[PDB]
Formats: structure tokens, C-alpha cells, sequence
């Protein structure tokens, strides 16, 4: 997702806090003065979904347009290759290799199994490897949200 | 930098010298800037101290050629070239040769004596001493280096034994330890010494560190602590910084803090660090902020000063970072307003009262545009550290002076202003004193607001809706909860939090022209789709039956090949 | 003060408790813990903490008395109260709640308890680290 519009006053980590609950992210970048920045999802869902909920919400005061673009390989690349007007020629993303069948997409994990069909059995680990999930995931992130919503309010993280 | 770029600017200068013709006193401080703003902009190396060297020799600046390369040996302890360089600018000097030069020949055998490229130093120093009449200073010498392991240890051993002719066994059997600790050393060394020269190698890459023998020096270093550890951390720090290596710096840190060594040398090395590493790595800088917060207890007062001058430093070339204020609100509020449980309440008030005016008088002043440069926060604020500044204030008014009018008038008159109000710490202390407080309707109002007015980061408003939830649920009672539900706007605090869950703009409160139909299945292209103006697919057959039924009305048909895409990447990013 | 009694009714607290008596079985004692704490009045808070953390304190269960979080959320109990002036909090605190801790748990309980100081007591950091020495 190409987001557009940054105020310059946000950063990767503040950037990465407004878009984590929409799905979990490969990489987020803000490159230096570009007015601009990146966030990688691995899902398709979690994109579109991202897209459509956020989308005029104000980060730092002015107002944010998002669309879909590219990497930062690939955006060297194609500055490259417009520079030299050569070929523009793009590469399609990668796939997840059809079928899957213990992922279920925009899931979010943070920290036995029967492997039933109700739970959710495999999961990304957050940045990267891959976790089978379990059942105290839940207590975790309820932990994690006490304790980032008790040191955020003293200002240890603006996220 | 760059060394063709380098060469090429020397290259540049070198022309232009040669097209001058004449003394050209414009043109050397051209070059005199060109070599600062090299030495500023690179690692100050060898070869660019020596270009400086040489240029100040062929300007006939003795002088100025030994200040660029006493710097870069006193900034760099591997600086062969640099300290060749002031040997011979030292050989020829004035009276006081005998104190400036033995000084320098001393730091240099305590630096990188041990190192296998130390040959040259060492014959400058059996040369001063050979030329100089101080016996005891040249035996001095020789014993230092004597017992310092060398690739030409055996030679070196064997140079000292033969030119004590006045102390050739004057300690027999310390003479004989240093020579066969020396040989053991040597031979121990050898081939970590043959693998690094094979090996170790400034390019700046991984052939670069030369990872194997970096490895081995480590381990060499770290197992076999032959008690020669004092020197032999500088000899491996010499190649470790020939290589800059975040990793290494945080080795070598914390094998000193396993050495529990003086304070002023590992703030030295944390300075040196802090200088010599370019920006954007924040870790080693805020290791040494941590190592200046848990050892200040034991001076007191210079550790004050060395943390107000980093904080300010960090805080320019990092002007959105937001830790270094509340570091540097805990260590002024610990320093300069020191409290203590023994002395008396009424003295113990005045402090945070002074706290409380100072903090208001900076903030007032800095919104007002007013900025005082006796006071160190207020030139050290930032436009991004504002609000956590103005929520200290409110916290310390609110817990200690217990001041709930005056907590309530600052919530007040701090919120409207767009400078805090889209702020995280600010709204999560608010939520915390209307917490602590019971009251439910500015909750509400709070949770109301949280999507409308209020923009906050969807973590931290997740969060908000999940705890403001919670404590709902387990303090408030059915009667409550029934009389703050209102249907026109379909508010319930049970439901809405969950409905609100993840959608930022979740509003409670002609499906053609909209940009959600327009792009429904696809998200980014936006194309109008044509339909039927009067679509019966609703209507049942039974009542269809009633009537003939009308001829369909169209919408949209011209527009079924034609799509548009708002190629925002393209248009702001690409084409800037 | 209509301080609706929460957890603090006897049909509840005593699933609450007896849910933190497993003590290493279960998974939500912290939760548990720092959800009861928030009850900021006189004796809301006077019973809180004479039911649940002076009845910890005096059993001894190792695993709450070392775990930092425990003794985070009992400092956080006693100085958010609106009841004890600021001297009085204050007081009670450096003087009754930190002598409590034995010191073999320093390695472990000083992560949280630093925080906390660091947050609220800026001055009496300097106490916190020459006594937990």
C-alpha cells in the first residue's frame, strides 16, 4: 500500500502503529523527505481491507490518500528504467502457492493444539518465521495491550 | 566516502595547483577546506591524512602537517600512517622534541604496540632512545616493549638483550619470564597475525572485516586471558574499527563492562562511538544514555553535565524522537530538584511547585513563540516533544499538588490547541484521571469523540475501547447503563465499542455515484457499471403477474470499456 | 460514594480467588491482578488491599513475590488512591511496600519497579537503587 501525504512528522514505528490491526506487515518504510512510505501486508485481504478503512484518515494533521504501488526494489528499478526510458517492464508479486489450509488470512498473532478446523492452526510470526498458534495467544495480547497502555500513557512510545 | 571520488577530488586540486603558477595563497585555503571537509566527511583515513601531510610539507607547514596527523592518531590508534608521519616530523624539532615526542611514543605503545604492523613504531622509539641520553627513560622503553607480543617478537627480544649492556641482567629472572612470555605470545599469535594479513584489509565490505580473523582474534582475546588482556583489547579494537561495526562496538562495550574498568574510559569510548558512527542506528547512542542513567549515582556531577550535552545533541539531529524528553525530564527532575523522605513536607512542596511554574513557563513561552536561552528545556523542547512536556505538567499538578480545578482548567485550555491535540500520551492521561475519577459521561463523550475528533493511532484506540470496555462492564450497573443509552444516535458503550472495533470511521448516521459502488469488487479502480434504471429482480413473479410489465431503463452503457485509475504512485512518487 | 462493589463481592471474589490459588496453572493472574486493582477510593482501597495483597504477602507464594508486574500493580494501587495526601502515599510507599521484598528477587522484580519509578517517582529512584544494592 502506497500511502501518500505524510506530514513528516510520523515515523516508521508510529507509521507501523496506525496499520498493524489491519493484518500483519512484511516491511514499513518512509524514505527520508519523499513526503511518502510503504507498509508490505502479506495478505490480499488485509490490504484492500487497510485501503478501505483508512483512507482521508489524518496522520499528524494532514490528510492521507492511499493506493497501491510497489516495492523498493522494484520502484529502483522502474526509476532506473524510466531514467533510460527503456523498457518499463514490471514483475508480478509472488504467490502462496495454492492450497493452503491452516492459515486463515487477517489474523494477527503476538506470542496442545488439535489442529481442529475452528481455530486458527498456523500463523506469521510478528517482525520472520512460522508459529503454530496457540491458545494462550489471546491472554498474551491482552497482557501486551495493558502494559502498552500503561507505559504509553507515561510516554515511553508515542505508538 | 567514496575513493574514486576522493581521487578525483584530489586529482581536481592537484590541477588546479599546477595551473596556478604562483604562490597561490586562494588557492591553498581552498585546499586547506577541501582537506577539512574530506577528513569531516569520511573516516579520516590513512591515505587522506597522508595527502594532508604531504600537501602541508610541500606549503612548508611542519606545523599544520603534524596537527591533521596528531589528530587522526589520536582519533585512530591504528594510524600507522599517520604516526609514521609525526615520527618524522618530530625527528627534526625544538627543545622541546624531549618532552612532546616521548609523550606521543608512550600513548602509542600503550595503544597498539601489540599489533603486527607496530614494527616501525617500535624502531622509532629504539631510535629516540638510542639518541636520546636518558638511560633510564630508554630502558623504560624496552621493558614496555619487551614484554608486548609482535610478529618480530624474537627480534625485537633479541634487539633489547643485546643493547642492555648497562642492565643486561639486572633482573635475571623478570628478564627471563618477559622473554619467554614474549615467545609463547608470538608464537600463539602467529597465526591469527598470518590469517589477518591475508585477511585484514580496509575495503569496506565482509572480505573487509575479514570475519575469520576477527573470529579468531575474539576468541583468542576472550579464552586465553594470558593476563595481557589490558593491551590486547586496544590490538583487537585496532582491527576492529579498521573495518565501522555495530556489533563489534557492542563487544568490545560490554567486554570492558566485564572488565568493570574506570568510568572515564568507558565514556571516552562511548563518546568516541557517538562520534565516529554515522546516524540513524539509535542503539549504541541510547546503550550509552541507559550507562549514564545507572552510573550516575556514583559522581553525581559530571555525569549531569555529559547527559544535558548528549541529550542535546541527540535531540537536534533526532528532532521527532520523543524518549530523549522524558530522559531528560527524569534526569533534571532527579538532579536539580533533588527530594529526599527525611527533610521536611513544607521544603519537599516548594520543589515541585518550582517544577510545576517551571514547566508552565516554558510551555506558555514556547506556544507564545518567546524562546529564553538561560532556561536549557526550553531551547531543548521540540515541536514534537510538546505534548509530552504539557502531560508531565498535568501529571504532576494532578498527583502531587492534587489539584483537580487546576487539572481540569489545563485538560481545558491544552486540548483545543492543535500543536497536542492529536497526541497519544496527552489523551491516554486524560483517560487515565477520567478513570480515576469514576464519571461515565466524559467517557463518552471520550469514545464519542475518539473517530470524529480525536485522531488517534487504531493500536492505541483498540486498546482504549477495549479497557474503557472492561471497566465499564465491572463498575457500572443496568440503571447506568439505561440512562446513558440515547437511540438517535444508536450509542450503546456495551455494543459500540465492539462495533467500533477496527473501523476508524464508523459513523452511525443515490447508491450509484458513490465510490464504494463505484469500486466494489475491486479495490483502486474505480469504473462506472452499467445497470438497469428499473430493475424488477426484486419483485416477485405472483405480483410480476399483475401487470405487463415496463421495457428496462438503462444508465451507464457508454461506460462499459472506458475505466479510470487514479495512479497516485505514479503521479506523486515517479514524477514527484 | 455508590463505589459499586465490582470484584468485591463475596459470590465473585471468591472465584477470583480461588482461581489465583493455582498460581502456576492457570494463565490470566496478572490480568486478574491488574483488574482488580482499579478501585481509587479510601476503603475500596483499604479492602482490596488487606484482602488480596497483605494475604499474598504474608502466604508467600514465590511466584507472585518475584514477579515484578505483582508489585508494579500494588504501588500503583496505593498511589493512585484519592484519599492519601501526596507526603502520605509517598511515605508509605519507600518505607512499608519496598521493604516487603526480600532481595533475592531483585534480579527479576527491578525491571517493572524501575519503570514505575522512573514514571512517578523520579526522586526516589535514587533510594530504590542504593537500597536494592
Amino acid at each position: 500500500v502506497f500511502i501518500g501525504g505524510l506530514s513528516s512528522l510520523v515515523t516508521e514505528d508510529e507509521l507501523r502503529a496506525y496499520f498493524q490491526p489491519f493484518g500483519t506487515i512484511v516491511y514499513v518504510k518512509i524514505p527520508v523527505g519523499k513526503c511518502c512510505g510503504f507498509v508490505q501486508y502479506v495478505d490480499r485481504l488485509s490490504a484492500e481491507a487497510a485501503i478501505a478503512g483508512m483512507q482521508g484518515f489524518p496522520i499528524a494533521n494532514s490528510r492521507v490518500r492511499l493506493s497501491w504501488g510497489r516495492s523498493a526494489k522494484q520502484t529502483a528499478l522502474l526509476q532506473q528504467a524510466m531514467l533510460s526510458n527503456s523498457l518499463q517492464v514490471q514483475q508480478q508479486q509472488p504467490g502462496l502457492q495454492q492450497p493452503n489450509y491452516g492459515y486463515i488470512p487477517s489474523s494477527t498473532c503476538e506470542a496442545s493444539s488439535t489442529m481442529l478446523p475452528g481455530c486458527q492452526i498456523l500463523n506469521y510470526s510478528n517482525p520472520q518465521q512460522v508459529i503454530m498458534q496457540g491458545s494462550e495467544a489471546v491472554v498474551n495480547s491482552t497482557n501486551a495491550m495493558l502494559n502498552r497502555l500503561e507505559q504509553g500513557s507515561n510516554g515511553f512510545m508515542f505508538a | 566516502a567514496l575513493r574514486g571520488l576522493d581521487t578525483q577530488f584530489l586529482q581536481d586540486n592537484t590541477a588546479l595547483v599546477q595551473a596556478y603558477r604562483g604562490l597561490d595563497w586562494s588557492d591553498i585555503s581552498s585546499l586547506t577546506q577541501m582537506v577539512d571537509v574530506i577528513e569531516q566527511t569520511v573516516v579520516k583515513y590513512g591515505n587522506p591524512n597522508d595527502s594532508i601531510k604531504l600537501a602541508l610539507e610541500t606549503i612548508l607547514w611542519q606545523i599544520l602537517r603534524k596537527y591533521p596527523l596528531l589528530f587522526g592518531f589520536w582519533k585512530r590508534f591504528a594510524t600507522i600512517e599517520y604516526q609514521l608521519f609525526g615520527l618524522k616530523k618530530s625527528i627534526a624539532v625544538l627543545a622541546t622534541s624531549v618532552k612532546w615526542f616521548p609523550t606521543s611514543l608512550e600513548l602509542w605503545c600503550d595503544y597498539l604496540n601489540v599489533l603486527c604492523v607496530n614494527n616501525p613504531n617500535e624502531t622509532d622509539f629504539i631510535r629516540n632512545n638510542f639518541e636520546i641520553a636518558k638511560d633510564l627513560i630508554g630502558k623504560q622503553f624496552l621493558s614496555h616493549p619487551f614484554w608486548d607480543k609482535f610478529i618480530e617478537f624474537e627480534v625485537g627480544q633479541k634487539n633489547w638483550h643485546n643493547v642492555q649492556r648497562i642492565y643486561e641482567y639486572i633482573i635475571e629472572v623478570p628478564l627471563h619470564q618477559y622473554a619467554r612470555f614474549f615467545t609463547s605470545y608470538k608464537k600463539f599469535l602467529n597465526e591469527k597475525n598470518l590469517k589477518t594479513t591475508r585477511n585484514i584489509d580496509i575495503v569496506l565490505r565482509k572480505t573487509q572485516t575479514t570475519v575469520n580473523e576477527i573470529w579468531q582474534f575474539e576468541s583468542k582475546i576472550k579464552q586465553p586471558f594470558f593476563n595481557l588482556g589490558q593491551v590486547l583489547n586496544d590490538d583487537l579494537e585496532n582491527w576492529s574499527r579498521y573495518l565501522y561495526h555495530e556489533n563489534t562496538w557492542m563487544m568490545y562495550i560490554k567486554w570492558l563492562t566485564k572488565k568493570n574498568i574506570s568510568d572515564e574510559v568507558v565514556v571516552d569510548i562511548y563518546q568516541k562511538a557517538n562520534t565516529f558512527l554515522p546516524l540513524d542506528f539509535k542503539t549504541l547512542r541510547y546503550d550509552f544514555l541507559r550507562f549514564l542513567k545507572r552510573k550516575y549515582r556514583s559522581n553525581n556531577t559530571l555525569f549531569n553535565n555529559i547527559f544535558n550535552e548528549t541529550v542535546s545533541r541527540y535531540l537536534k539531529i533526532w528532532p521527532n524522537d520523543i524518549l530523549l524528553m522524558t530522559e531528560y525530564l527524569c534526569m533534571l527532575k532527579r538532579h536539580s530538584f533533588k527530594n529526599s523522605l527525611d527533610q521536611s513536607p513544607k521544603e519537599i512542596l516548594e520543589k515541585q511547585t518550582s517544577f510545576t511554574k517551571i514547566l508552565e513557563t516554558s510551555i506558555t513561552n514556547y506556544i507564545n513563540n518567546q524562546i529564553d536561552a538561560k532556561v536549557h528545556l526550553q531551547t531543548l523542547i521540540n515541536d514534537k516533544n510538546l505534548s509530552i512536556v504539557v502531560v508531565e505538567l498535568i501529571k504532576t499538578t494532578w498527583l502531587v499538588l492534587k489539584n483537580n480545578m487546576q487539572t481540569r482548567k489545563y485538560f481545558n485550555l491544552y486540548q483545543k490547541n492543535i500543536l497536542i491535540k492529536n497526541s497519544v500520551p496527552f489523551w491516554l492521561t486524560y483517560y487515565k484521571f477520567e478513570k480515576s475519577n469514576v464519571n461515565f459521561t466524559k467517557l463518552n463523550k471520550f469514545i464519542r469523540e475518539l473517530g470524529v475528533e480525536i485522531y488517534l493511532p487504531t493500536t492505541v484506540m483498540n486498546d482504549i475501547l477495549t479497557d474503557y470496555k472492561t471497566f465499564y462492564l465491572t463498575h457500572s450497573n443496568i440503571v447506568t447503563y439505561e440512562s446513558s443509552i440515547i437511540d438517535s444516535n444508536t450509542f450503546d458503550p456495551i455494543l459500540y465499542p465492539e462495533l467500533k472495533m477496527s473501523n476508524p470511521k464508523y459513523d452511525p448516521v443515490d447508491w450509484h455515484k458513490k465510490t464504494e459502488w463505484k469500486e466494489a469488487g475491486h479495490i483502486g479502480i474505480t469504473t462506472e457499471r452499467p445497470q438497469i434504471s428499473n430493475s424488477i429482480i426484486e419483485c416477485n413473479s405472483g405480483t410480476l403477474i399483475q401487470k405487463p410489465i415496463s421495457l428496462p431503463n438503462f444508465r451507464n452503457l457508454e461506460k462499459i470499456n472506458q475505466v479510470k485509475i487514479n495512479d497516485l504512485y505514479t503521479e506523486e512518487f515517479l514524477k514527484e | 460514594d455508590s463505589q459499586s462493589n465490582g470484584l468485591l463481592n463475596k459470590e465473585l471474589f471468591d472465584k477470583v480467588w480461588k482461581r489465583l490459588s493455582c498460581k502456576e496453572k492457570k494463565s490470566g493472574q496478572e490480568i486478574l491482578l491488574n483488574n482488580l486493582v482499579q478501585f481509587y477510593s479510601k476503603d475500596t482501597v483499604e479492602f482490596v488491599e488487606k484482602n488480596i495483597f497483605q494475604k499474598i504477602i504474608e502466604f508467600g507464594w514465590e511466584y507472585y513475590l518475584q514477579n515484578g508486574m505483582f508489585w508494579n500493580c500494588y504501588c500503583r494501587l496505593i498511589y493512585f488512591d484519592t484519599s492519601r495526601s501526596y507526603l502520605d502515599k509517598r511515605q508509605y510507599i519507600v518505607r512499608k511496600i519496598w521493604p516487603q521484598i526480600d532481595k533475592k528477587f531483585a534480579q527479576s522484580v527491578l525491571p517493572s519497579l524501575t519503570e514505575f519509578c522512573e514514571s512517578y517517582f523520579p526522586e526516589e529512584m535514587d533510594t530504590l537503587e542504593e537500597m536494592f544494592t
